[PDB]
RNA sequence: AGGCGGCCCCCUGGACGAAGACUGACGCUCAGGUGCGAAAGCGUGGGGAGCAAACAGGAUUAGAUACCCUGGUAGUCCACGCCGUAAACGAUGUCGACUUGGAGGUUGUGCCCUUGAGGCGUGGCUUCCGGAGCUAACGCGUUAAGUCGACCGCCUGGGGA
RNA sequence: CUGCAUGGCUGUCGUCAGCUCGUGUUGUGAAAUGUUGGGUUAAGUCCCGCAACGAGCGCAACCCUUAUCCUUUGUUGCCAG
RNA sequence: ACUAUGGUUUUUAUU
């Protein structure tokens, strides 16, 4: 009732025996979830992301498929954030003081392509200035004005974005996660139970803690 | 209250297109005299600029111990690759003792007397970094009250 | 099934496709694991159908 | 271990498991001791199709003592015997025990609310990846090169040996 | 006399597309990754993809040279009524 | 197809 429309269930070599603690119980062969207490475990978490939002500390969103990153790239422009869009450079927050000299890049095709020469030549001065920027925004487009680490990382994919934990959790960043009948917790430090698939209630969950991190009054 | 030490400095050799060229490399270590120390390696042209690459990575990051009587709060074990490193407490302020590429790592770190000893192979890297590695070994206090004692 | 022609026959009919290096017997050994591990990538059955 | 295949019959060795039965530490390893060849060879006696060292004939070539090619002995085969030979190299002496996952096959043994054209436990065998840890490195990786007890051999430059 | 005291000057591949840094990672380290791999190109030029991102030297362009037309310059050169 | 051979010695580490 979650929605969580995938909870039926299926697949008995499925789940991972590490998962006990937020099972509720098994179901014609296969070991279920626990959705009813989602909530209660989420607002457990809540009071401890919202210590960093109350003081206005960075925090980074994973949003990295095209049907996430259409609901953080413009979505929580009202609540002062910053996002991944699609790729994490094999090291963009353990060689941050590198990536910069391309954030410099991403920022001066910026402060061209919003010139008003802009409109002279829209292919002799535009392309070579417009091809780019659709690189370094498939890269840098939500992280640009971060200026620094995060505080604490928030992803929905953990089942496959694993760079994104072993970037955080070897700068000792706090991972807030959510958790299938299948995950494996380890350098993840906030899980909750539910469902990494479809995009839904995935995104409708990430702008319900976009407005914690706003009600930080940013 | 930094202070560096130079444990070692020399030159290296390397094949080219029909040829040889040389360059210099370090072996160094950084701490504050009262609780830490770093450990560092580094290769350039020129050797001051190599022996400054190194100072770099000795402070990457550094190792934070509780001295006690300016010695070891208990023995400890160190271990890199096929060196292996043990240290024995010192008594009555004397024992001192250990070579350079174990006492170098410890007098710039505030240890005054150590019965440091390196056993298997002795690539003084591979010992100082084994040294650290036996720094990472030691326990902080005196606090947990679990023994009788002593 | 490729020749089946018995008695009667004219020009080369030498050349196929499947069965009898690639497609899914002999060549390609250097693979090895690759004849197994892929499962539905490069394995169809599965049985309810010709095993 | 070396290895061993073809078809049929008789005889016949060793492995592996579950619930019980029986002795009641009867066990493990082992200097010496007793046993076992893929091949080539020799020894006593046979046998010669196929192939072929050696040697001949002809070519190629500087020459061709090799390849090509017309022949061909010993040997291969057998009743066997002797030897202990090797990359006998899948480089892992023999026993005991703890630990982390997966993809796959086989063989016992026990189960299944078997709507399966099958599924799942749990032993033995067992291929290939892969986590810890060990090694200089390859990698080993629960069938360990991790960890750790029992027994018997071996090692400490090469030329010379 | 000394190109086996030293400078200054000097062959050629080829005008080939490669040589070389900082930071991160990876390794016990020399180092490697990067610059490799897929295409396009004259080209490490661009595109594709991306544990690498950027950069200096070379490439390109500059400079230079030729055709068309307009404008500019004309004696001891030129010429349409 | 065929087409062999080339002695010993002879470089860069700055204070």
């Amino acid at each position: 009732m979650l929605k969580a429309g995938v909870h039926f269930g299926h697949q008995t070599r499925y789940w991972n025996p590490k998962m006990k603690p937020f099972i509720f119980g098994a179901r014609n062969k296969v070991h279920i979830i626990n959705l009813e207490k989602t909530v209660p475990m989420f607002n457990e978490a809540l009071a401890e992301l919202n210590k960093i939002a109350s003081r206005k500390g960075k925090i980074l969103f994973v949003g990295t498929k095209r049907a996430a990153s259409e609901a953080v790239k413009d979505a929580a422009l009202s609540c002062d954030q910053f996002f991944v869009n699609h790729r994490w450079l094999g090291g963009m927050l353990t060689n941050w003081k590198t990536v910069r000299q391309s954030i410099k890049r991403l920022k001066d095709l910026e402060t061209q392509s919003q010139d008003g020469t802009f409109d002279k030549l829209t292919k002799k001065e535009a392309l070579m200035r417009t091809r780019e920027l659709e690189k370094l925004e498939n890269s840098l487009g939500g992280i640009k004005d971060m200026g620094g680490l995060p505080d604490a990382l928030f992803v929905i994919d953990a089942d496959h974005e694993h760079i994104a934990i072993k970037e955080a959790n070897n700068l000792g960043i706090p991972v807030f996660a959510i958790v299938d009948t299948n995950s494996d917790p380890d350098g993840v430090d906030f899980v909750i139970p539910g469902n990494d698939d479809a995009i839904r209630a995935v995104t409708l969950y990430l702008g319900a803690v976009a407005a914690t991190v706003r009600e930080g009054r940013s | 209250e930094l202070q560096e030490k130079l444990i070692a400095v020399n030159r290296v050799s390397k094949t080219v297109k029909g040829g040889r060229i040389f360059s210099f490399t370090a072996l160094t270590v950084v701490g504050d005299g009262n609780g830490r120390v770093g450990f560092g390696y580094g290769k350039a042209r020129e050797v001051p600029a190599a022996i400054q690459k190194a100072m770099e990575k000795a402070r990457r990051n550094m190792i934070n111990v509780a001295l006690n009587n300016g010695t070891l709060q208990h023995p400890v074990k160190g271990v890199h690759t096929g060196s292996r490193v043990f240290m024995q407490p010192a008594s009555e302020g004397t024992g001192i003792i250990a070579g350079g590429a174990m006492r170098a790592v410890l007098e710039v770190a505030g240890v005054h007397n150590v019965l440091a000893k390196a056993y298997g192979s002795t690539n003084p890297i591979n010992v100082v970094r084994a040294t650290i590695d036996g720094l990472e070994n030691m326990n902080s206090p005196e606090m947990v009250a679990a023994k009788r004692g002593k | 099934i490729k020749v089946r022609e018995n008695e009667p026959f004219d020009v080369a009919l030498r050349r196929f496709k499947r069965s009898c290096e690639k497609a899914g017997v002999l060549a390609e050994v250097r693979r090895r694991e690759f004849y197994e591990k892929p499962t539905t990538e490069r394995k169809r059955a599965k049985a309810s159908a010709v095993k």
